[PDB]
């Protein structure tokens, strides 16, 4: 098994739209991911509220959809309640609430993309272990 | 002492090393090729890293029959494309 | 001489049939306090809420327990580090219900065995001898110390300190596995060999010496009449039992000096053992066994098992089920 | 009498730098395979068709991890021979189905019998009694019923230990999960006699060493002792005294001393053998009855035994589906056994 | 080489050492030469800490033990500590490694090119283990030397600065210290408090007021002390209490080195305030209590009501009583009420955690606050897989806090055992029988059986 | 609970007063040879 350009192409936009990321690309996915983000998300899960996790059917039906790298990049930006209801900066660490968040004030939109990018593509490798818990470790 | 030449006395003379400056780097070099060129994998049966699987596969491929589990591993290998 | 100086006399005295020194002034009665309690606990005391959950766990003979079940229960997490004497109590049967014992018997034992060590030291000197057979039972009372109070004070309460019974025990050791991955730890593996290696030298040293007797008995005695208490003269031959064991490897992987011989006996248990106190005194700061979990991957990223990802399902087994009705949040963070 | 087996004997048992004799024919080339078995096998061989496991540097496990593990459970208990009707002799597809296993535990077995006949070869030549050989019964009670009887008790090799660290922690968890081998009292004798006998070994060394005589200027003394001496090197009268004031009693018998030295360990290890034949058949102490009735009966009831018992089950949900790969299990989330929020 | 070997000196290479006991010359060098390597070790770690910060990380995510140690002192961080200015770590590892060299080469010199005895060179320099005044004497030119120090303390604190502040009015800032503690009830009571749960003993110091009036009471007794030693000679019943000998004085000063070395690793493992969470990370029980306020926050957003929530046992899901009756955080937390932190004290009442406070006035900061230390908790492998022994590699985490406790366990233990070896071996050579038993005087021989 | 808890006290510190008046007696000359060790 490899880690194909099928693999590593995930959906843009809620259009249909796919892009296609590089193997490098991944590999800073994972590096940002794990900097910025598995402090809570370890594994696709989410320590400090368990009931919301990454699998790409949960973010499938979030609101907005968040299942693409706009979805993904916007939370980043903007990060709402699952609802699309509330806005969560002053609790959720993102650009907007760089300035609490410390981490977020080196993350350039192209790291934005690469943590959207590994978010998609985790599952495919890993399936149900992504957003799994201890279960199927 | 029971005859033979003691150590201290052969590992500090010079001819050792003219010896063995060269016997032990090229075994260490063989080595190397063992695993470098890949034969390692071959000899043994060992799985390189991208043929544990097939691209879509997520079962283990384990031998279930004792007296045809040669030709159960062979089938194993084939389903790797 | 005055009543003092007579005293003086009396207790660091060397014809006393028990030493007793001014280590063993403290030693005696505290020793004597924890076993007393011990026993009596052991038999007769009521059911102990370990965990502060109002869940009383059943330790005693009388109260349905056998030799391998019984124990004496540690103290109640909602006490965690407070100090609970009995006159801090309200009343004994709220004493005991909290695991005011385990408590008493632990303190007790710590300064009784640590003066143990001291009285060790103290006899040594009274005698002439040399004195380093109190750093020998440092091992083993560090070990003591380990489970009984830096563990606990490394996790916050005593109720997580080691349970007096033989079945606690294995409690202990199974949530240890849990939470620290001991196995996976080198300061426990060193105690594996400290131990392993102790029992090996043991029967070796046992077996050469045994058989190297020097012949002074008839076949119809025993052979352990051969030896008088006192003789000047050495019992066996080590020339002959070095040139067996000297053969049985090679020459120069055998002893031939019995002071380095002997030396070697008492350091290689010794500092092993150092090193597996350490480890539990170490994880209980929890800085845990190695973790390589998931660390073997495949090129598309599936993951490989090793034989260290079956360790960790067993320790997961043992996770989710240890002390079942105590956590009300996702993290078992002590 | 100097025929060729007289000359053999003669060349065998040469006083060299390493001892050969009869023994050896025996001894050398098993104990060689066998670690040289492992070597190989833990360096290049994987776990993967008969575990689903990576078990090798090769593959990226380190020192801790790799071993080489059992054959799969569809083997049974086949001898697995290289030239075997499983293997067919293909070397390849030998050390792929497990092969090594066996004839590392085999190989190993025959040396361990080429070393204790070692041991007694070596007694009888240098003219002592052959009490090392007899106390090296226990390393081989310990492997033959550890390594062989306990397999072949059960399903297969598969459920041997594996060689390898991580692997053999494994095996202990298992245990502990299945078998509630911590409750037998054949292994708490094997405890005490291991424990006892590095008890042991830490107080005689430190008690020779500390009642010493001085036989030499030296404050470093090592120095002062020849093995030619006829006088004991420390007082035993000293260190009587020592210990019967301290501990209430203390040897005053040398020989019998060494003596126990050896039986205390050597008898330890032989109880553990037992209560591992008796693993084999599952015949566990795995329970006491009158605790599961009065359990069963009172929801209040609770001891360090039933806590215990909730830990294995623990382990025996948790571990088996990947443990135990043959039996294809499959465990729904909402069947596994777990406390609160854990 | 005069006592260079096993014949002449009675030591095996091994304790090669102990040849120096009555070399002065040489001793001196050893001991300048080893202060040279610690004081290298601060500056070279200093500086290799420094080429491996980020500074927008937390110092605690990044593997850091002495810049947190500066951060501390109020160089280069501001409120929160967050950090405004690398330039004093950059100064203080460079300051030590210069230093480290002259170290050593004073060192290197004494121990192999002068004077090997200093006594027929100087009577000032030169002593007597067995010299009781003199010994007296360089022991207070040292605890002068040490009150300079504590002092150094209290002037950083009053004049230079003041200290980092994680307690400061409106969130952690460094603050100068003006008023400092200097009430002897407030200071020694520090000292009379039980060690265990909810007490603490000195561990339990909790503000830079007693801190800094302390370091003012220890700079003046050990400046008057190091006097009185100086202009005294010990006393009577203190001569006939003590072995007077070089290895005596050794094994007493590393029982002393055992005792902080314990003490070091309780503070570092339950203090927070001279160990500020910020730099270090948090407590094992403040990330315990943290998990219990995050949860509490979670499901009272949702709309529980956290006050009458009953757990699965009966006691409170989410706040209980503690045995005296203070309202505290329930689940196994229980365990850890006695903790006392920034985040969590404005939801403090007299009677504990309080209800009204806890519906109404948690602020957004305390939710990230308790997130962070929830998820920072002191628990990871020995190769720095952060969290608990079943959790899954991607994060590289072991808190500074488990670092530091472990580690200077470790060493307290092996001094404690130092301690007794060098202890046990000075009493038997003051003695004479430290090489063994007289065979034509042995004692037990001429004492009556025991039976 | 009171006259327990005072009775403890007292108990303790009369052994502990043993213990250092004890060991301030004259310790170093307790051995069996040389004893002026003052
Ligand atoms: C000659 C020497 C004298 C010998 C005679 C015997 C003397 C009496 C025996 C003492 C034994 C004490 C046992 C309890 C130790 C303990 O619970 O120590 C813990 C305490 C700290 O207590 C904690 O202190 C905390 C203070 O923090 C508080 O204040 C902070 C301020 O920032 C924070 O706000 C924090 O959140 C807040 O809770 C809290 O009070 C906790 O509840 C409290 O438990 O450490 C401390 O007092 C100081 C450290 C004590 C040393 C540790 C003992 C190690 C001994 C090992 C020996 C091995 C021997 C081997 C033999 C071979
Ligand atoms: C000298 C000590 C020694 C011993 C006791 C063993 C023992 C073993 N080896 Mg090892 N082996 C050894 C040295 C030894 N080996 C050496 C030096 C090598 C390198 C060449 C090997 C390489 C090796 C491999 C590759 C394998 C073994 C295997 C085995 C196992 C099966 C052997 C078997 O069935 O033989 C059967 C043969 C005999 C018992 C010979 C008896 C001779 C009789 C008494 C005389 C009569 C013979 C007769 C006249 C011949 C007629 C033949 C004709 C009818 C066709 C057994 C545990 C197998 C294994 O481990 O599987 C897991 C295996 O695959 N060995
Ligand atoms: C902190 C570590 C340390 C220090 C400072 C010392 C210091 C000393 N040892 Mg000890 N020793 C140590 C650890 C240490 N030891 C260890 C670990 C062992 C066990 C291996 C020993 C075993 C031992 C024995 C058996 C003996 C000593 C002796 C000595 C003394 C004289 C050595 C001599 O004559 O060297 C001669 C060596 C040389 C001429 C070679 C060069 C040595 C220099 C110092 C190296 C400098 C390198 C440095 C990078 C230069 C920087 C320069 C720059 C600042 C300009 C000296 C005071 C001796 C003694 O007691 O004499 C009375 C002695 O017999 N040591
Ligand atoms: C107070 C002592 C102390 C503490 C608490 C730390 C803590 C840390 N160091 Mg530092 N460091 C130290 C001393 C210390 N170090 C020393 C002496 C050196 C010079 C070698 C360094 C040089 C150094 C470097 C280059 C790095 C660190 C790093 C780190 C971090 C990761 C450590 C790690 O992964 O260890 C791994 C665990 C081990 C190596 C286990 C050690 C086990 C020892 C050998 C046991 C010894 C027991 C006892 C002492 C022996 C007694 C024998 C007995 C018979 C008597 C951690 C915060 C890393 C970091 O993150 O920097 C940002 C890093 O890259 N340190
Ligand atoms: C542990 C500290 C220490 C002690 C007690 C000594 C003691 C001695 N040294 Mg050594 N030496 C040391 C460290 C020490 N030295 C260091 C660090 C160096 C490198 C600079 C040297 C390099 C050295 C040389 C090259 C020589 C000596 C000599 C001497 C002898 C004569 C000293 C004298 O008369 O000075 C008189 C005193 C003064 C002139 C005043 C000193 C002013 C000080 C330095 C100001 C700073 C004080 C302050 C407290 C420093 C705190 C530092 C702290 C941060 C670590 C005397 C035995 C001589 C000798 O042995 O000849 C045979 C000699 O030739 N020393
Ligand atoms: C009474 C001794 C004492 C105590 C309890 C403290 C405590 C503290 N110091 Mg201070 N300090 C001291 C003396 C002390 N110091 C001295 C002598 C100096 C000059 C070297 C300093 C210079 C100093 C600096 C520069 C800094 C501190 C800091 C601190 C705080 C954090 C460090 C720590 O955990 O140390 C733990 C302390 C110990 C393990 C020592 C325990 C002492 C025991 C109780 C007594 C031992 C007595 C001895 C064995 C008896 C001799 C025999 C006699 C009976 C005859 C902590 C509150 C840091 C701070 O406050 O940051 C804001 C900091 O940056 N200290
Ligand atoms: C490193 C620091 C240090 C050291 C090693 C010494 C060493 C000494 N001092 Mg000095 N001293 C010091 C600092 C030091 N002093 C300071 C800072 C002061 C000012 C306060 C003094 C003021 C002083 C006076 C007034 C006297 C001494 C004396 C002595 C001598 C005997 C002390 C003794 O018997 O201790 C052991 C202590 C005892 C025997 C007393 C009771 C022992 C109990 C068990 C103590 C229990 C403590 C326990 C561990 C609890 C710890 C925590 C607790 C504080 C809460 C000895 C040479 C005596 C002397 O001979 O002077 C010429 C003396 O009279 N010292
Ligand atoms: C199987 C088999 C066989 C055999 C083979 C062999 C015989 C082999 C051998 C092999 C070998 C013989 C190998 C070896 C190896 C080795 C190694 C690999 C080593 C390593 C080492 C190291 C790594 C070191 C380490 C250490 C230690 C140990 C301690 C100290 C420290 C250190 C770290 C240094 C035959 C063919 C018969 C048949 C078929 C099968
Ligand atoms: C005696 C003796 C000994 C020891 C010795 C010693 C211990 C010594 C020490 C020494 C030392 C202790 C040394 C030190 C040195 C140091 C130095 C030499 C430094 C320098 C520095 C520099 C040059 C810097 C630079 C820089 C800067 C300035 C900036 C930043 C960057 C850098 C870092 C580049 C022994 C054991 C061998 C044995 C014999 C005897
Ligand atoms: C800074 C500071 C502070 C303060 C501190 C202090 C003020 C301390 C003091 C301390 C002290 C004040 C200590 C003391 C110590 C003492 C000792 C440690 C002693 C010892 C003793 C001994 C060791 C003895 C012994 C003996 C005996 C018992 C018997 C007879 C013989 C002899 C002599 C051997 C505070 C916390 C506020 C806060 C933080 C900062
Ligand atoms: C709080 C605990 C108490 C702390 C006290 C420490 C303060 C310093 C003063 C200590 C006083 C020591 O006083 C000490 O007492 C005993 C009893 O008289 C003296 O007398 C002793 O001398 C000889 C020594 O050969 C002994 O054999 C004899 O049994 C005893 O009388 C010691 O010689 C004296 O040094
Ligand atoms: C088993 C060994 C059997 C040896 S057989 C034996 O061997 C002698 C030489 O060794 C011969 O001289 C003799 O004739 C023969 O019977
Ligand atoms: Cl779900
Ligand atoms: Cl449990
Ligand atoms: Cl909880
Ligand atoms: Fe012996």
């Amino acid at each position: 098994a490899e880690l194909t350009p099928e693999v590593l192409t995930v959906p843009l936009n809620s259009e249909g739209k796919t892009i296609t990321l590089t193997e490098k690309q991944y590999l800073e996915g994972k590096r940002l991911f794990q900097y910025a983000c598995a402090s809570c998300h370890v594994g696709g899960i989410t320590k400090t509220n368990p009931s919301l996790d990454l699998r790409t059917e949960t973010l499938a039906l979030a609101t907005p959809p968040r299942d693409n790298i706009e979805g993904l990049v916007d939370y980043m930006k903007n990060p709402t309640t699952y609802d699309g209801e509330q806005e969560i900066a002053e609790v959720h660490p993102s650009l907007r609430s760089a300035d609490i968040f410390p981490k977020m004030r080196n993350l350039t939109e192209k790291d934005l993309v690469a943590i959207a990018g590994h978010i998609l593509v985790e599952p495919k490798i890993l399936g149900d272990k992504w957003g799994g818990g201890k279960v199927y470790y | 002492t029971t005859g033979e030449r003691p150590f201290s006395d052969i590992i500090t003379s010079v001819r050792y090393w003219v010896i063995h400056s060269i016997t032990i780097p090229a075994l260490f070099i063989a080595g190397w090729l063992f695993v470098s060129t890949g034969l390692a994998y071959d000899v043994f049966g060992t799985p390189r890293p991208d043929s544990y699987y097939a691209q879509e596969q997520r079962s283990i491929p384990l031998v279930t029959d004792r007296f045809e589990a040669k030709q159960q591993v062979e089938t194993f290998l084939e389903q790797l494309k | 001489a005055n009543l003092w100086e007579r005293f003086c006399n009396w207790v660091t005295s060397t014809d006393n049939r028990l030493y007793v020194g001014w280590f063993g002034v403290i030693m005696i009665p505290t020793l004597l306090a924890a076993t007393i309690c011990f026993v009596i606990a052991f038999i007769a005391a009521p059911p102990v809420d370990i965990d502060g959950i109002r869940e009383p766990v059943s330790g005693s003979l009388l109260y349905g327990n056998n030799i391998i079940t019984g124990a004496v229960v540690p103290s109640s997490n909602a006490i965690g580090l407070h100090f609970y004497p009995i006159w801090e109590a309200a009343s004994l049967d709220e004493w005991l219900y909290n695991g005011g014992p385990y408590q008493l018997i632990i303190f007790h034992f710590l300064l009784g065995a640590s003066c143990y060590m001291g009285r060790q030291w103290e006899l040594s000197y009274r005698l002439g001898m040399r004195p380093w057979i109190c750093v020998a039972y440092s091992a083993p009372l560090a070990s003591a110390f380990a489970v009984f109070l830096i563990y606990p004070i490394g996790q916050g309460s005593f109720s997580d300190g080691m349970p007096l019974g033989i079945s606690g025990t294995f409690n202990f050791m199974i949530v240890f596995q849990a939470e620290h991955n001991i196995l996976m730890h080198p300061f426990h593996q060193l105690g594996v060999a400290g131990v392993f290696g102790g029992a090996l030298f043991c029967a070796m040293h046992g077996s050469l010496v045994t058989s190297s007797l020097i012949r002074e008995t008839t076949e119809t005695e025993s052979a352990n009449y051969g030896y008088k208490f006192g003789q000047e003269e050495e019992t066996y031959n080590i020339v002959a039992a070095h040139g067996y064991f000297g053969r049985l490897i090679f020459q120069y992987a055998s002893f031939n000096n019995s002071r380095s011989l002997h030396f070697f006996l008492a350091a290689w248990p010794v500092v092993g053992v150092w090193f597996a106190a350490l480890g539990i005194s170490t994880m209980a700061f929890n800085l845990n066994g190695f973790n390589f979990n998931h660390s073997v991957i495949d090129a598309k990223g599936n993951v490989i098992n090793t034989w260290a990802d079956i360790i960790n399902r067993a320790n997961l087994g043992m996770e989710v089920m240890h002390e079942r009705n105590a956590h009300n949040f996702p993290l078992d963070l002590a | 009498e100097r025929g060729w087996f007289d000359i053999l004997d003669d060349w065998l048992k040469r006083d060299r730098f390493v001892f050969v004799g009869w023994s050896g024919i025996l001894l050398f080339p098993c104990a060689y395979l066998a670690l040289g078995g492992w070597l190989t096998g833990t360096t290049f061989v994987t776990s993967w068709y008969t575990h689903g496991l990576a078990s090798s540097y090769l593959e990226g496990c380190n020192f801790l991890t790799v071993a080489v593990s059992t054959p799969a459970n569809s083997m049974g208990h086949s001898l697995l021979l290289l030239w075997g009707p499983e293997a067919q002799g293909d070397f390849t597809r030998w050390c792929q189905l497990g092969g090594l296993w066996t004839f590392i535990a085999l190989h190993g077995a025959f040396g361990l019998i080429g070393f204790m006949l070692r041991q007694f070869e070596i007694a009888r030549l240098v003219g002592v009694r052959p009490y090392n050989a007899i106390a090296f019964s226990a390393p081989i009670a310990v492997f033959v019923s550890v390594f062989l009887i306990y397999p072949l008790g059960q399903s297969s090799w598969f459920f041997a230990p594996s060689f390898g660290v991580a692997a053999i922690f494994r095996f202990l968890l298992f245990f502990q999960g299945f078998h509630n081998w911590t409750l037998n009292p054949f292994h708490m004798m094997g405890v005490a006699g291991v424990l006892g006998g590095a008890l042991l070994c830490a107080i005689h060394g430190a008690t020779v060493e500390n009642t010493l005589f001085q036989d030499g200027e030296g404050a470093s003394t090592f120095r002062a002792f020849n093995p030619t001496q006829a006088e004991e090197t420390y007082s035993m009268v000293t260190a009587n005294r020592f210990w019967s004031q301290i501990f209430g009693i203390a040897f005053s018998n040398k020989r019998w001393l060494h003596f126990f030295m050896l039986f205390v360990p050597v008898t330890g290890l032989w109880m553990s053998a037992i209560g591992v034949v008796g693993l084999a058949l599952n015949l566990r102490s795995y329970d006491f009855i009158s605790q599961e009735i009065r359990a069963a009966e009172d929801p209040e009831f609770e001891t360090f035994y039933t806590k215990n018992l909730l830990l294995n089950e623990g382990i025996r949900a948790w571990m088996a589906p990947q443990d135990q790969p043959h039996e294809n299990f499959v465990f729904p989330e909402e069947v596994l056994p777990r406390g609160n929020a854990l | 080489a005069t006592n260079r070997d096993q014949e002449s000196s009675g030591f095996a290479w091994w304790a090669g050492n102990a040849r120096l006991i009555n070399l002065s010359g040489k001793l001196l060098g050893a001991h300048v030469a080893h202060a040279g390597l610690i004081v290298f070790w601060a500056g070279a770690m200093t500086l290799f800490e420094l080429a491996h910060f980020i500074p927008e990380k937390p110092m605690y995510e990044q593997g850091l033990i002495l810049i947190p140690h500066i951060a501390t002192l109020g160089w280069g961080v501001g409120p929160g500590g967050e950090v405004v200015d690398t330039f004093p770590f950059f100064v203080v590892g460079v300051v030590h490694l210069i230093s480290s060299a002259v170290l050593g080469f004073g060192g290197v010199y004494h121990a192999i090119r002068g004077p090997e005895t200093l006594e027929e060179y100087s009577s000032f320099f030169g002593y007597d283990w067995k010299d009781k005044n003199k010994m007296t004497t360089i022991l207070g030119f040292h605890l002068i030397v040490l009150g300079i120090g504590a002092l150094l303390l209290v002037a950083k604190a009053m004049f230079f600065g003041g200290l980092y502040d994680t307690w400061a009015p409106g969130g952690g800032d460094v603050r100068v210290i003006t008023n400092p503690t200097l009430d002897p009830r407030v200071i020694f009571g520090y000292l009379l408090k039980s060690p265990f749960g909810g007490e603490g003993w000195i561990v339990s110091v909790n503000n830079l007021e007693d801190v800094v009036g302390g370091h003012i009471w220890i700079g003046l007794i050990c400046i008057a002390g190091g006097i009185w030693h100086i202009l005294t000679t010990p006393f009577g019943w203190a001569r006939r209490a003590f072995i007077w000998s070089g290895e005596a004085y050794l094994s007493y000063s590393l029982g002393a080195l055992s005792m902080m070395g314990f003490i070091a690793t309780c503070f570092v493992w339950f203090n927070n305030t001279v160990y500020p969470s910020e730099f270090y990370g948090p407590t094992g029980p403040e990330a315990s209590q943290a998990q219990a306020m995050t949860f509490l926050i979670r499901d009272q957003k949702l709309g529980a009501n956290v006050g009458s929530a009953q757990g699965p046992t009966g006691l409170g899901k989410y706040l209980m009583r503690s045995p005296t009756g203070e309202i505290i955080f329930g689940g196994e937390t229980m365990r850890f009420w006695d903790f006392r932190g920034p985040w969590l004290e404005p939801l403090r009442g007299p009677n504990g955690l309080d209800l009204n406070k806890i519906k109404n006035d948690i602020q957004p900061w305390q939710e990230r606050r308790a997130a962070e230390y929830m998820t920072h908790a002191p628990l990871g492998s020995l190769n720095s897989v952060g969290g608990v022994a079943t959790e899954i590699n991607s994060v590289n985490f072991v808190s500074p806090r488990s670092w530091l406790a472990t580690s200077h366990f470790v060493l307290a233990f092996f001094f404690l055992v130092g301690h007794l070896w060098h202890a046990g071996r000075a009493r038997a050579a003051a003695a004479g029988f430290e090489k063994g038993i007289d065979r034509e005087s042995e004692p037990v021989l001429s004492m009556p059986s025991l039976d | 609970m009171e006259t327990l808890k005072i009775t403890v006290y007292i108990v303790v510190t009369f052994f502990v007063l043993l213990f250092v008046f004890g060991f301030l007696s004259g310790d170093p000359a307790r051995n069996p040879k040389r004893k002026d060790l003052e």
